[PDB]
């Protein structure tokens, strides 16, 4: 009688909290004592990209690691050369407010989303020369906040208005839908193997998603306030967030708990974006100081500085083979670091 | 409602409660063993050469 | 002087892309952007019918200035409205006349409120609009409303100096319509500091004129930011 | 996707002759254009060049003072103004279209050809291969040479390959040395290094019969190869 | 003359 | 009197210097910082050039005197030309920023229609022309007396006109208090034009006065012994220089943070 079934909530709620104190045994700050740290990183910037004229909200790297696309609110879709510093493609949206964009695993595909509910899908390789939308995924009750291609037929996204979706791009149609979200959900990451996917939320909170199956799995609870960023470890047994109260946080899977935070006493505003390099010995985050710290992501010890923005940092991605690192900011400038 | 949200809710949070954990002790050594075999794979963490730098004109 | 023959003929297209990124660009520079706010039982569906003749877009142009009006079609108003950070102004439309209904103007006083000190609104400036006057005149004369019964603080009041009423109406209406327009100046000239100014007006469903006085402020507006920058403001 | 050259016929020599190539089905404007001719008893050779925006031209030496070409963008045509015909102007021309990014197919669909009759340093290709005989069932090999390493500093090898089947027009089979273009099958497959090149069909359906031709894209002027004719 | 400047 | 005042030669290098190290640091941190690329920030760093010239070639004939006292009239020639020319390009940049800051306020809503950039480098381009075509033709006609006329016109209608401009905007700031002052709840635009116009004044001022003296009254015992302090109408100049810097670049909240990051 909506007192007494919530009465099992607590009743319930507490199993979990006191079975997470018995399968803790030490700290990852105890076992990462002994070892080295990596010194100073000192990267330079190598290239700068010119022409969005407006901010840009976006990026994403390509699987060739030469490719990328970005996204600015000035109603442009830009594809790079990002070894030459050519432009080779320049497509107009219909919504000059769009929050995502994505590419493609084969490089056939670009879509992107934003403050409009529908998430359009464009064809780089057409016959007749130019790039056309091939279409529009229509659903959602809200705007989209980001968006990861799976093949060339199949797309998840998430929404504001509390759920993901995961969609079948020859039909047009929602196939699987993740409820259980109580705010706005700003992120998601997809895993090395696409068959789990993980994803933040408004509600301070992170869930573990299956794809197959459609359902949640584990529920992680350790921010304080918004979280706007995600993405896994190149193992695939743990992740990391970004949120609003100066802070990021490493969470495990197999224990189901969060082991390490990334925190200084001098840094006060949010992270907006959170990107690993591969080995995951290096974590970076994009702050709203205009800056970019490297964080040591076994001993928590903050090990570089990528200054050199003059306006916040929206986004940054980590090439598939690991030689640069790409930053967006909202002075229009994108920048190729070491 | 009583038998449709306080109750969906129940089913979900005893779906989370039965699964299988491990120590934090042996996932922290697992996280450091998948670092010291990949580094010297790392062009950002060991700096590679000039010659092997496409972005370094 | 190193590049292949198809290298020179990609540098040729990237040089031919960025020319039409330029002039698209500055077709749109001295564009005026405007964000449409409400209550949703407020008239801004009537206000874009005055204006004009997922998201929703409105375009005019008047005196050869462009404009572009946007609206967005709840419990947080966060994560988007941090896209609207330089803009020219806020249009925010509130039915003056529903005090009673039960509480419809308390509640379009606590989001005034929530948007003035918002941090990404720093230097944002609200033209605000008070329709529904029509309904507002049948209510407080020859009706059973008495607005002391729902705010505590209308008792007293004495009509300010400043007020130039309409000619033809009773002084009842004049307290009346000048109390609620002195409701939001409260919070407007409370935490400004120089930076944005409130712009309160009266109109009721009929009146066409209200791309004048978007005009006219958004004149206001931008002479009032640069003067401060001078010193000599 | 179409182009049909129309304005050949016979030509007094020393008179003037225009050439129209009217194209339909694309994006006319972000493509660049070549004319490539062919005489009656030998094989494919480059003739002119104008790129995307009118902004570079190109010639070759034997016609360079005395042709002239021109585009008309937003009527989807192009021209190629002939002045001074002599004896050796007589062949079949050909309008090519070709667009250049990264990753891009160039010289990837040909026209049909007007006929040109008039009464009365370089790159060198090699082709040393009359003909060669088949059998629909075993693997066959063609090799080209060229006079200078056409591997470039940033990784490229700029050797194309093309089939002409006989009653027909060119068409792209290997771009790059290495890739596949659209709706060709798989057991085309191009190799080399250098200087030295091969081509390797499979197993041959009815349709391999032809002249094949190998092209370097390396510097201008363009310049093919003599041809080697499969036969049965 | 002018030391510094001119038409002193 | 009766004799020209002497003024050291230290002072003309000490003060050459502090004006080279301000005028520098401005437009380094004009070029490094994106949010500075505006119409406004060019006319400004055009002042800055146009400064420093003036500010090393007070300083090149100084220590020319020290090391050589009919092949120094050929350095008598160009020395002084430079200076001709960059004391009329410091004047039209002063000139330049009044007329930008007053399309901002009475074109207010179809400003960047008509200050782009391409009509930005146009002007900030063509007065650097005609002020180098004419620094020269001055100086080889400096024995006629018709030329006298045309430095003593292009200092007081550039006066005369920037005052204007300066007043009507503060006869525009004075309805804005009229109507904030009224909704429930001068003296800062008067000491911004008395510094603007004040140190034009101050220092610009006596030495196109000597010019009217000149022409008019060479024989005058009280003209005459106003134009014996020559020397001291060219440390005024050469303090304009200095104070430039300070009142309209470094007013902007912006361009601080950035010259502070640099030093
Ligand atoms: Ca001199």
């Amino acid at each position: 009688e909506l007192d007494q079934l919530r009465q099992e909530a607590e009743q319930l709620k507490n199993q979990i909290r006191d079975a997470r104190k018995a399968c803790a045994d030490a700290t990852l700050s105890q076992i990462t004592n002994n070892i080295d740290p990596v010194g100073r990183i000192q990267m330079r910037t190598r290239r700068t990209l010119r022409g969005h004229l407006a901010k840009i909200y976006a990026m994403h790297w390509g699987t060739d690691s030469r490719l990328l696309v970005s996204a600015s609110q000035d109603g442009k879709l830009i594809i790079w050369d990002s070894y030459t510093t050519n432009k080779v493609h320049a497509i107009p949206l219909r919504s000059s407010w769009v929050m995502t964009c994505a590419y493609a695993p084969s490089g056939n595909y670009v879509a992107c989303g934003g403050l409009d509910n529908i998430c359009s899908i464009y064809n780089l390789k057409t016959r007749e020369g130019n790039v056309r939308v091939s279409r529009e995924l229509a659903g959602h009750t809200g705007y989209l906040s980001c968006c990861r291609f799976l093949d060339d037929n199949q797309i998840v996204t998430s929404s504001g208005d509390t759920t993901c979706a995961l969609w079948d791009i020859e039909t047009g149609q929602q196939t699987t839908t993740f409820t259980g979200h109580t705010g706005d959900v700003m992120s998601l990451s997809l895993a090395p193997d696409t068959r789990l996917f993980v994803s933040g939320a408004c509600d301070a909170s992170a869930k573990l998603w299956d794809v197959r199956e459609g359902m949640c799995r584990q529920t992680f609870t350790g921010h304080e306030s918004d979280i706007n960023a995600i993405c896994f470890f190149p193992n695939g047994n743990a992740f990391a967030t970004g949120s609003d109260d100066a802070t990021c946080r490493l969470f495990d899977l197999r224990a189901d708990q969060e082991l390490m935070t990334y925190s200084h006493d001098n840094i006060i505003c949010g992270i907006t974006s959170v990107s690993f390099s591969k080995s995951g010995r290096l974590l970076l985050a994009g702050y709203d100081d205009f800056n970019c710290n490297v964080w040591d992501a076994l001993k928590a010890d903050r090990a570089g500085v990528l200054a050199g923005h003059d306006n916040r940092v929206s986004c940054l991605g980590v090439t598939d083979d690991g030689m640069a690192v790409a930053t967006g900011s909202w002075d229009s400038f994108l920048k190729i670091w070491n | 409602a009583s038998i449709a949200q306080a109750r969906k809710l129940v089913e979900q949070l005893k779906m989370e409660a039965n699964i299988d954990r491990i120590k934090v002790s042996k996932a922290a050594a697992d996280l450091m063993a998948y670092c010291e075999a990949h580094a010297k794979e790392d062009p950002l963490l060991t700096p590679v050469p000039a010659s092997e730098n496409p972005f370094r004109e | 002087c190193t590049l292949s023959a198809e290298d020179k003929a990609a540098v040729e297209r990237s040089k031919m892309i960025d020319r039409n990124l330029r002039e698209d660009g500055e077709k749109a520079a001295a564009t005026h952007r405007l964000l449409l706010l409400g209550a949703g039982e407020s008239g801004k569906s009537t206000i874009v019918k005055q204006m004009r003749i997922g998201i929703f877009e409105t375009k005019f142009q008047v005196d050869k200035v462009n404009f572009h009006m946007f609206d967005v079609g709840r419990d947080e108003r966060r994560k988007w409205i941090q896209c609207f950070n330089d803009v020219t102004a806020i249009i925010f439309v509130v039915a003056s006349s529903s005090y009673n209904m039960v509480n419809r103007l308390q509640e379009a006083l606590n989001l005034f409120k929530s948007i003035w000190n918002n941090r990404w609104l720093r230097t944002i400036s609200v033209i605000l609009f008070l329709n529904k006057q029509d309904l507002l005149a049948e209510k407080v004369l020859a009706g059973k409303s008495k607005i002391e019964d729902y705010f505590p603080e209308f008792a007293r009041y004495t009509t300010p100096e400043d007020a130039t009423p309409e000619p033809g109406e009773d002084p009842r209406v004049t307290r009346a319509k000048y109390f609620i327009r002195d409701e939001f100046l409260r919070i407007s000239t409370a935490s400004g500091d120089g930076r944005h100014y409130c712009y309160p007006h009266f109109t009721c469903a009929v009146d066409t004129e209200n791309i004048r006085r978007v005009f006219n402020d958004c004149r206001d507006i931008i002479q009032r930011m640069h003067l401060r920058q001078y010193e000599l403001l | 996707v179409q182009l049909v050259e129309s304005g050949g016929g016979l030509v007094q020599p020393g008179g003037s002759r225009k050439l129209s190539c009217s194209a339909s089905g694309f994006a006319f404007s972000s493509f660049g254009m070549h004319w490539v001719r062919q005489a009656p008893e030998k094989g494919l050779e480059w003739v002119a060049y104008i790129s995307s925006g009118s902004g570079t031209i190109y010639y070759a030496d034997t016609v360079k003072g005395r042709f002239t070409i021109s585009r008309d963008d937003p009527k989807n045509t192009l021209f190629l103004q002939m002045t001074s015909l002599r004896s050796e102007d007589t062949a079949m021309y050909y309008c090519v279209r070709s667009i250049y990014y990264y990753g891009s197919s160039p010289f990837d669909f040909w026209g049909q050809g007007t006929t040109l009759t008039v009464s009365s340093s370089d790159i060198v290709m090699t082709q040393a291969t009359s003909s060669v005989p088949v059998t629909p069932g075993e693997s066959v090999s063609i090799s080209c040479r060229s006079s200078k390493s056409l591997l470039h500093s940033n990784g490229n090898t700029y050797l194309y390959w093309f089939l002409q089947r006989p009653g027909q027009s060119p068409q792209l089979l290997i771009y790059r040395m290495s890739n596949l273009a659209s709706g060709v099958p798989d057991r085309f497959s191009g190799s080399g290094s250098g200087t030295a090149f091969t081509l390797t069909i499979s197993r041959l359906e009815a349709e391999d019969v032809g002249v094949y031709y190998c092209m370097q894209h390396l510097e201008y002027p363009l310049t093919f190869g003599a041809g080697t004719k499969l036969e049965l | 003359r002018c030391x510094h400047x001119r038409w002193c | 009197c009766y004799e020209q005042l002497f003024v050291s030669p230290e002072v003309f290098v000490t003060l050459g210097v502090i004006s080279l190290l301000e005028n520098i640091l401005v437009i380094v941190a004009i070029a490094k910082n994106k949010n500075l690329h505006s119409p406004m920030y060019f006319f400004i760093c055009s002042l800055a050039v146009a400064d420093m010239l003036v500010s090393v070639s007070n300083g090149s004939e100084t220590i020319v005197i020290t090391l050589l006292n009919s092949f120094t009239v050929n350095i008598d020639n160009v020395i002084d030309s430079v200076i001709c020319s960059s004391l009329l390009a410091s004047i039209c940049s002063l000139l330049s920023i009044a007329v930008d800051r007053y399309f901002t306020i009475f074109y207010a809503l179809q400003y960047h229609n008509i200050m782009t950039v391409k009509r930005v480098g146009i002007i900030i381009s063509c007065i650097w022309a005609a002020c180098t075509v004419s620094g020269i033709l001055f100086i080889i006609y400096s024995d006629s007396s018709a030329v006298i006329i045309c430095l003593i016109t292009m200092f007081f209608t550039m006066l005369a006109l920037m005052a204007s401009l300066y007043v009507h905007m503060f006869l525009m700031a004075r309805l804005h208090i009229k109507r904030i002052a009224v909704l429930p709840g001068n003296m800062k635009g008067a000491i911004t034009l008395t510094i603007l116009i004040g140190v034009f004044v101050v220092c610009w001022a006596p030495f196109f006065l000597h010019l009217i003296f000149y022409i008019s009254c060479p024989q005058n015992p009280y003209c005459v012994c106003f134009m014996s302090h020559f020397n001291l109408y060219l440390i005024l100049i050469m303090c304009n220089s200095i104070i430039d810097p300070l009142i309209y670049a470094l007013r902007s909240q912006e361009l601080r943070k950035t010259f502070k990051e640099i030093i």
